[PDB]
């Protein structure tokens, strides 16, 4: 994990 | 609530209230407890499935819950 | 010198070295000890008589030795 | 008319 | 809630969960979110009229809301 | 060709 | 202060 | 050098100089730049092969370069 | 202040 | 004779 | 019987 | 690692 947001390569 | 650590509320000669950050030695008109301001160049804001903001840094190609404008976590 | 608090050096599957900041949960290619990057909008850099950089915030109309890009004092 | 906030040294 | 910045939950060889603070490079069994521990020598705890704890430092002859054991404010 | 650094969760 | 830089109204 | 962030030097009514930490809201007679004081209960100091101090916490059964009295690294 | 607790000489 | 330092609120 | 937590370097 | 000191079980 809850501490880390979605990963860059998964969103962009 | 209380001012954040290092901050003081003062009054000037004309009776105007302003705020001092002794960590950076700035002063400013706005209460730091209040809370456009653009994200820095190359950054964007997105929202998780839960509606929680997070920050996309296209410079480094990374992501964080920590707002680069404030150093505060979107989760707090 | 040592990595700053919260940072770790790791190696990926291809053997490439990268850096992790557990305070923000980012990763990045560059060593944080090394170290474009523009100042945020409305800011400028100036130098004191002694050649020490300081930062002028035209948004708030204030000044500080603390680089808004890094949170580090120009005096340290 | 905008006004700068008081100087840290004048104030502190 | 989330772990505080710099902390990681890990599992050891026997499957036991423990916590790592990358700011200090310690590890510990207890979750840092949980949460004896005596105050340091010369300190005492008192309560305001409102029932808020504060800390009396008889060494320096001063007082603070910031718990010297944790660095956290009694007001937060 | 640029490459993103490894995802915090993939890595950590 | 030596902790505070020149004031905004003195430089701008 | 400069005072650390958040600290101010003041003068009282009798002309005595003292120090204020706006992060904790304490005041104290000693300059914070100068810098017993015992380690907290259960801690000991040791030295590496290189003569660098580090701190042994027998409560948690861990070690760190960060002095629990100051929050400063023995490596800085 | 609300940021500062009671003063040492007032409580001790 | 020891003396406490000035109270944060008296001073600030 | 008490047990120390895992060493930072063994683990990390 | 240089960031971590000797481990507790190695010194005690």
């Amino acid at each position: 994990t809850p501490e880390a947001p979605p990963c860059y390569m998964d969103v962009i | 609530g209380p001012l954040p650590p290092g901050w003081e509320k003062r009054t000037d000669s004309n009776g105007r209230v302003y705020f001092v950050n002794h960590n950076t030695r700035i002063t400013q008109w706005e209460d730091p407890r209040s809370q456009e301001k653009p994200l820095p160049e190359g950054w964007e804001m997105r929202f998780t499935v839960d509606g929680i903001p997070y920050f996309v840094d296209h410079n480094r190609r990374t992501t964080t819950y920590i707002d680069p404008r404030t150093g505060k976590s979107a989760l707090d």
